């Protein structure tokens, strides 16, 4: 009796001067099965923070749900809505609480931060922490962040201006990398959502990928 | 349960555009063998709402006496308050996944059925605790061979009436009977709508043989 | 003070325990709840008592379901009435899980009078201040209507009354043919029955509650409905009248 | 309300809510309640008896006064 | 092992063969499988006999409490589902299969069968044991609603017989009990009242 | 009594149990708080008291889950434990069942567990008197829970010191309810509040509690300037 | 009348009163007086040292202590109830800093004192008796200078300007009279020296005070001998 | 000496238990009256029914219990403790049936609940509920056999007893009738008790105002004699004396 399913997924997160995109393919199977083709992957914690759960998802809900029941009781006991560092910070306590039982979930916590610019964080299943500044996770996060890399760090191009990405070309950015994820990875594909995080609010916006 | 000794089969939930219909064989098997057949494998949660299980059906006993239990004592206090499909289908997906987690899972994979406030609901609570609302579900053996049909029939008429979604589950059905080593041809449709749930006992198919002589 | 009625886990000098005595007592000081077993159900009336025009219709219900089958009707403290209520409703439901069938209310009734009986027997807890009434109907078992009190007896009855008026209710039932009567017709003589013990000039206000459990209800305890309620409490009325002249 | 009969005892009062608060005074107490009540009343300029001169009545025949208890919500 | 139970109007006829085997060597070949409960309700046992001895104390001191309590007869349906709250319980640990047949005033004439596990089905005839398959298969074709207690006892009888012929855990005498209001009549086939072919 | 009141486990020769009474008065030592409800809100007031004029004023107001808030009046511990308990019910519903938990079930759990002091000596019943408003899908409802365990659905209620005056209000012109827009609930509940207020005070933003629940509206707590457009819109005396 | 009635911590009054909570805010009053300000600049906490004899060196008496590098805790009552809270409110900052990596509110941390202080006789928390020891939290947060009050009861409350202790009464009068909100940090330390000269018995001069601020900036910082002198020069 | 009375576990300076004997005073509260007499083969339980009003299901007051299928008992004193000490008998019955695999002895039932029932009387922790159980069986080696289990622990066997207000009375009728040929038939037993009874109440009784159970060596079962039976008892025993 395994007690873990992948269940497969793929999140992005891309931070920003004042946006943070947190973005999910929809696909969610048991092996083989394409099964559901619903539910994406990406939950609105506050309006200034959404978490992006990959893997296992009955662990996903269930983290989930923790981190929603964490934050009302945050919000009863301090009587103010969770900054996103925090919120990163609890969800990495919280991860570490079952060390020994791991909750197989790849979490990437995208928001606004105090300061009001984009943050990422992205977590391993143990409770790792790191403030990156854009990070992919799940089944195509491995051909994912090499082309954020690219893209968004400049990586390997010598000579070329380090202008700061606009909020369109990170959403094109992120539309082409699902693209190719959706090609290359079978697990990947059949829409894709999208949470842009900025001072108005969070954003829903659906693409659709491959149905296959 | 580590090892499940009597299993079901594959249960199938359809949504209805004014409810939901589930259907599911009677067949209680030990391994290769029929053993029981006379068993109905779909449960009558309350007035709105309907599960069917595609487990040991030990376990699918024990959670219809719980939530028969948990339902008694609802009604019991009736305050105008009723528990919800979606209700139901969050209680059985934390006991399912509270149970993985304790490492003695209830080995069933089920499919609640609902129809309330003029709103059609079904999920997929599977043994570990994973938790779907998908338009339409094909728990067990029978997803293969499935799943394709009501996905397809579904994509090119997304609303389903009474008649089309009672024919689509019979053909469902009737292909898992064809090719399910665990099947049987006798099976319960159970169907929730606004104006409650009605389990339409022991039918059966007009299996054709001669297709393939 | 006498001395020997702190704690009910002490005899005074004649074998009375005085603290059960005082929760009988307290339940004799509340509103009147009667039950008659007719032929094929049971009947429950209540006549609770609107303290305050702010609380809405049906605030502090004395008539709990106890069971799908099993009505309770309570008099006395409600905090101690809907504690037992629950108590109940537990021992069902572990009847139910255990054995697999409704509880018979015999044995219900016998529970729940040990359960107040272990709350009478220490010092480090009071006896429930209410008594209650426990009713069911079965096809093979029958109408049954039990009552238990605080010092935790489960006498079965015929018709029963517990509260402030309980001498004269269960004078005004004596003369009742309940053993051949309907329950369409002793629901009627619930009400007239609570109607006349109810006391106008004392009580204030006033809410007739009904309950029954029968055979017209497939052994399924429920509030009896509007219009029945209505009805009933009409003939009350036009009887009080009767009565009057 | 027999010694409250000839005063100026508003019509918003409620003698059961003042019965009810009593806890085992005798008529002599009630008398006396109805009385502090006038002169409660009679302070603070009040052309009629109120409810909470009433209050302030028992709290003065049983001699014990109300405070703002800073442990109370 | 192999045990059965057939329900006729009225009553129930309880069957089991009388053979305990500890691997190739038969411990006991006159073993009283049949069990009873309380007076009318009885139990046939199949799988490990040290936890179906122990299930059947236990829910015999249960069913007895039970029944003393209530001054009622008890009914099958307790019995049997007493029998599946500790087999379903204590799955992993009892390797048990049970059937609880007998008569009560409300429902006279019940079988239930908990197999391994913890299921709860009542059935017209139920069949449990390891030589179970064969006779399962014959009796599918052999039973027929409305038979007497005579017909009963013979279906029974043959039942039984087969199972002990084709299996090699089955095989001794062959114990039956009547189950009817009048009461419970238990009789043995011992070597040459049983069938020889069929 | 003198020996009949020490404790909740002695009935008095009466069939009277005293100390569960001396609860029911210490809820009177709060301060006034009036919930009403129309058909679509529900509104609780609270006339918050001050320590000092340098120090705030006491909040009676409190945030359970999303559809419930809470006005208290007694004992601010037994306020808190109760508040606590309450949220973590609440918490405890909507992670088994996705759903919000019933009022109506709420105040159940507040009663049973209120209720078990009052039985057995290892405690004191809890001296604090509630004022529960909530909106779940059957409707908006105002509840009252007292020490003694014992709980009353109310069209409309009040608690604390100087309360009678709040009620007869509340009793003369609850016909009017119901068909109330939001504003005129609120003015009503603020009108109940200074007919408890004495005559020389007045109900100002600085001690004024507004917290509303109602269909599409979360439970919300205006405090402070929060309370402006209700007392600036309320008539004057 | 009060012998049956506050014997016990869980026995009410016929009036609804817990005697044995009155009985710990009584005991409040026995210790030293101690002067906390608020003001947009920060917050200021002084408090009359009572130094019995000498031998005994000043830092064996603390009524300010440092709670996180951004609260600090002024006390009066019994020295061991001060110290129990203390380090509750000490091991609790820490806890919310390591959980959410974060300072905790003043208020936060209040209430979870005032959180621990509850507990009399509640029997799942062990104590016994109320604390009988008031506290005032002032700290700097997100929202700026704040200032909080906690008593045996475990009720809490901000205050723009407080005073507890034995001259409580007597010098929250004059906090009332002198306090203003348009107040700099400097005229509200000279004014709760001023405040504290009035109601000590003893004369205000170098030791027998203690004082300390928490500003919008540098931590929690304890006035040593060479600022206190400066300041008492011309109070 | 009263100040060593309010607690079940103080000696009084001559060493009495004031609380104990307090709890038989309560056994002597129910009104009610009970008798028991043993013959060469069956043994006998009469005791006083009171059913005061019209209302009350005759069918379900009583005081006699089946403890096991061959044990009966009477119980005498508070409803609610008789009930209680009757759901332990039973359970302490069923607990002994299945460790030992044979039927309880009456006398160790006896001792069973009397050793319950002094530890109550030692430590403080309960009341020792105030009733007196009479139990009477057929033990197969002994013959019929009737016993008290009063609430302080003492349980001695009996030729035949009393208990409820007129234990005394019912003493001596039965010391008087006992000592003459105590040897005693089915018919000659139930004789005895009745009219000890009827001549301790100072009353004739109705078919319906007494309850009967009897356990005989032939029929070694718990039974409660129907109304036709005690009637039958009545005029024919009244006739022929």
């Amino acid at each position: 009796f395994s007690p873990y399913v992948f269940n497969g997924g793929t999140i992005l997160a891309i931070a920003g001067e004042d946006f943070a995109i947190v973005a999910s393919d929809t696909r969610l199977s048991e092996g083989f099965s394409i099964h559901t083709r619903d539910s994406p992957k990406c939950y609105k914690l506050t309006d200034k923070t959404v978490i992006g759960c990959s893997g296992f998802h009955g662990d996903c809900l269930t983290l989930t749900k923790i981190i929603e029941a964490r934050l009302k009781m945050y919000k009863h006991s301090n009587n103010k809505a969770m900054t996103t560092g925090a919120i990163a910070a609890m969800l990495s306590t919280i991860l570490y609480s079952r060390r020994f039982f791991p909750y197989y979930v790849y979490n990437i916590i995208g928001g606004l931060d105090e300061e009001g610019k984009g943050a990422v964080y992205s977590f391993d299943p143990v409770g790792s922490y790191q403030r990156d500044s854009f990070k992919a996770g799940g089944s195509a996060s491995a051909m994912l962040q090499p082309l954020l890399d690219n893209q968004v760090g400049f990586k390997n191009m010598q000579n070329v201006e380090h202008v700061p990405l606009s909020l369109d070309r990170a959403m094109r950015l992120v539309k082409d990398v699902f693209i190719s994820a959706a090609e290359r990875d079978v697990y990947t594909g059949d829409a894709l959502r999208i949470c842009i995080v900025t001072k108005e609010g969070i954003r829903e916006e659906t693409v659709s990928l491959r149905k296959d | 349960t580590q090892n499940p000794m009597v299993t079901g089969t594959s249960v199938l939930g359809v949504k209805f555009e004014g409810g939901v219909v589930i259907a599911a064989d009677m067949l209680g098997s030990y391994g290769s063998l029929a053993r029981f057949r006379n068993i109905s494998r779909i449960m009558r949660v309350n007035n709105s709402t309907m599960l069917g299980a595609s487990g040991d059906y030990a376990d699918f006993q024990y959670l219809k006496q719980v939530l028969g239990q948990m339902v008694i004592d609802e009604e019991l206090l009736g305050d105008g308050h009723s528990y919800s499909p979606r209700a139901i289908h969050s209680w059985l997906t934390r006991a399912m996944y509270s149970r993985r987690s304790k490492m003695n899972p209830l080995w069933n994979t089920m499919v609640i059925g609902g129809y309330a406030d003029g709103e059609s609901f079904l999920g997929y609570v599977d043994m570990l605790g994973v938790a779907y609302e998908a338009p339409s579900l094909a728990t067990g053996y029978g997803a293969y061979l499935a799943q394709p049909l009501l996905r397809e029939v579904l994509e090119k008429q997304p609303v389903l009436s009474q008649t089309e979604a009672r024919d689509l589950v019979e053909r469902c059905m009737r292909v898992l009977y064809y090719r399910d080593a665990r099947s049987y041809n006798r099976f319960q449709i159970a169907t929730v709508t606004e104006k409650g749930v009605e389990i339409e006992g022991p039918l059966s198919t007009e299996t054709n043989w001669d297709i393939a002589h | 003070g006498t001395g020997y009625d702190l704690s009910a886990s002490t005899f005074s000098p004649d074998g009375r325990v005085f603290q059960v005595e005082y929760a009988m007592k307290a339940v004799e000081n509340s509103s009147t709840a009667i039950g008659i077993r007719c032929k094929d159900g049971v009947v429950f009336g209540v006549e609770k008592l609107v303290l305050s025009k702010l609380y809405e219709e049906g605030s502090n219900k004395r008539l709990f379901n106890v069971d799908r089958h099993v009505g309770m009707a309570v008099a006395g403290l409600l905090a101690d009435a809907r504690s037992l209520a629950d108590i109940a409703r537990e021992e069902a439901s572990n009847f139910r899980s255990n054995f697999g069938y409704n509880i018979p209310l015999k044995h219900l009734a016998d529970r729940v009078a040990m359960y107040v009986h272990a709350y009478t027997l220490y010092s480090a807890v009071r006896p429930f201040g209410c008594s209650f009434m426990l009713g069911s109907y079965s096809v093979n078992d029958g109408a049954q209507l039990y009552m238990i009190d605080p010092s935790g007896v489960s006498y079965g009855y015929w018709g029963c009354a517990i509260g402030k008026a309980r001498q004269a209710a269960k004078t005004e039932i004596e003369k009742l043919q309940m053993k051949e009567m309907t329950c369409r017709d002793i629901v009627k003589e619930v009400a007239k029955i609570i109607y006349i013990v109810h006391d106008e000039v004392k009580d204030k206000a006033f809410e007739l509650e009904l309950s029954w459990v029968g055979e017209l209800t497939n052994g399924r305890h429920e509030i009896v409905p509007k219009d029945i309620r209505e009805e009933a409490e009409k003939y009350a009325k036009e009887s009080l009248k009767e009565e009057d002249e | 309300q027999i010694h409250s009969r000839k005063m100026n005892v508003s019509p918003d009062v409620n003698y059961e809510e003042l019965a009810r608060c009593t806890d085992d005074f005798n008529g002599a107490q009630c008398k006396a309640v109805c009385v502090e009540a006038g002169m409660i009343a009679l302070r603070r300029g009040a052309t009629e008896l109120t409810h909470e001169d009433y209050m302030e009545g028992i709290l003065e025949v049983q001699a014990k006064k109300k405070a703002n208890l800073q442990y109370y919500a | 092992t192999t045990i059965m139970a057939v329900q006729f109007d009225g009553g129930v006829v309880l069957g089991a063969d009388s053979r305990t085997t500890t691997g190739s060597y038969i411990a006991n070949r006159v073993t009283d499988k049949l069990t009873p409960i309380h007076d009318r309700i009885f139990c046939c046992r199949s799988g490990s006999a040290a936890d179906t001895q122990a299930v059947a104390d236990a829910v015999t001191y249960q069913l007895g409490f039970h029944s003393i309590e209530l001054n009622e007869p008890p009914l099958v349906h307790t019995a049997a589902s007493l029998f599946k709250e500790m087999c379903y319980r204590y799955r992993e640990d009892l390797m048990a299969g049970i059937i609880i047949a007998g008569w009560d005033p409300q429902e006279g004439g019940q079988v239930y069968s908990v197999p391994m596990g913890g299921m709860m089905v009542r059935q017209s005839f139920a069949i449990g044991g390891s030589g179970s398959s064969y006779i399962y298969g014959y009796v599918d074709a052999t039973y027929r609603e409305g038979m007497t207690k005579e017909e009963c006892l013979q279906f029974t009888a043959n039942a039984l017989a087969l199972a002990m012929e084709r299996d090699g855990s089955s095989g001794g005498v062959i114990r039956l009990a009547a189950i009817a209001e009048s009461g419970v009549e238990r009789q043995v086939l011992l070597g040459d009242q049983i069938p020889k072919f069929a | 009594r003198n020996q009949y009141d020490n404790d909740v486990t002695v009935w008095s020769p009466q069939g009277r149990i005293h100390q569960i009474e001396y609860a029911m008065e210490a809820v009177k030592q709060g301060s006034a708080t009036v919930g009403l409800k129309s058909k679509t809100h529900a509104v609780l007031v609270a006339l918050k008291r001050a320590q000092s004029e340098l120090a705030a004023h006491q909040k009676k107001i409190l945030h359970v889950d999303n559809h419930i808030g809470i006005s208290i009046a007694g004992l601010t511990a037994d306020a808190r434990l109760l508040c606590n308990f309450m949220r973590q019910e609440c918490l405890d519903s909507r992670f088994v069942f996705d759903r919000p938990l019933p009022v109506s079930r709420l105040v159940s759990l507040i009663g049973s567990k209120t209720q078990i002091p009052t039985q057995r000596y290892g405690r004191r019943p809890y001296g604090v008197g509630l004022l529960i408003a909530g909106y779940d899908d059957m409707g908006p409802h105002i509840f009252q829970t007292c020490p003694s365990a014992n709980y009353f659905d109310c069209r409309a209620m009040s608690i604390g010191a100087r309360s009678q005056s709040a009620r007869t209000y509340l009793e003369r012109h609850m016909s009017e309810f119901m068909e109330c827009n939001l504003n005129e609930l609120v003015k009503h509940g603020l009108r109940a509040l200074r007919e408890t207020l004495p005559a020389e005070q007045d109900l100002t933003t600085k001690n004024v509690s507004i917290g509303i629940v109602g269909k599409d509206l979360e439970f919300t707590i205006y405090d402070d300037d929060d309370v402006s457009p209700f007392l600036e819109g309320l008539e004057e005396r | 009348t009060r012998s049956e009635y506050d014997r016990g911590v869980n026995t009410f009054s016929p009036e609804g009163r817990l005697f044995q909570v009155e009985y710990a805010i009584e005991a409040i009053k026995l210790g030293s007086t101690a002067i906390g300000i608020q003001t947009s600049e920060g917050v200021c906490l002084a408090v009359e040292k009572r130094i019995t004899s000498p031998l005994m060196e000043p830092s064996s008496i603390e009524k300010i202590v440092e709670i996180d590098a951004h609260i600090g805790c002024a006390m009066s009552g019994l020295i061991a109830d001060a110290k129990t809270l203390i380090d509750k409110a000490r091991v609790e900052t820490q806890n919310h800093w390591f959980t959410y990596n974060e300072t905790m509110t003043v208020e936060s941390v209040t209430q979870a004192v005032s959180n621990l202080a509850l507990q009399f006789g509640e029997e799942d928390a062990a104590m016994s008796r109320p604390f009988g020891v008031a506290l005032l939290f002032g700290g700097v947060d997100e929202k700026g200078p704040q200032l909080f009050h906690m008593d045996p009861s475990g009720t809490f409350v901000q205050c723009d300007a407080r005073a507890i202790g034995s001259a409580s009464e007597g010098a929250q009068s004059s906090l009332q009279e002198v306090y203003h909100k348009s107040m700099t940090l400097k005229e509200a330390i000279k004014s709760s020296l001023i405040i504290l000269k009035q109601v000590m018995e003893e004369k205000l001069n170098a030791t027998n005070i203690e004082l300390a601020t928490v500003q919008p900036g540098q931590n929690f910082h304890m006035f040593t001998k060479e600022e206190l002198e400066e300041v008492i020069k011309d109070i | 000496s009263a100040g060593f009375d309010r607690h079940i576990t103080i000696f009084s300076p001559e060493g009495r238990l004031y609380q104990v004997e307090y709890a038989f005073k309560a056994i002597n509260q129910g009104g009610l009256t009970s008798v028991a007499v043993r013959g060469k083969d069956c043994a006998v339980i009469v005791t006083q029914k009171k059913v005061p009003d019209k209302l009350l299901d005759s069918s379900t007051v009583t005081h006699l219990f089946k403890i096991t299928e061959n044990i009966g008992c009477v119980m005498t004193g508070m409803t609610a403790d008789s009930r209680s000490q009757v759901q332990r008998a039973r359970y302490e019955a069923a607990n002994w049936k299945y460790k030992y695999g044979y039927e309880i002895p009456v006398d160790m039932l006896c001792k069973r609940i009397a050793d319950i029932s002094q530890v109550y009387t030692q430590n403080a922790e309960m009341r020792p509920l105030g009733c007196c159980m009479i139990l009477i069986g057929i033990d197969e080696e002994q013959g019929p056999q009737v016993y008290k289990c009063d609430p302080a622990g003492y349980y001695c066997g009996f030729k035949a007893t009393a208990a409820g207000v007129k234990q005394t009375e019912s003493t001596s009728f039965l010391e008087k009738k006992v000592k003459k040929k105590f040897d005693w038939t089915f018919e000659q037993t139930v004789e005895t008790a009745i009219t000890c009874l009827s001549t301790v109440l100072s009353i004739d009784f109705k078919p319906s105002e007494i309850e009967v159970g009897v356990v005989t060596v032939e029929n070694p079962k718990f039974r409660i004699l129907t109304e036709a039976e005690i009637d039958a008892h009545l005029v024919a025993l009244a006739e022929r004396d």
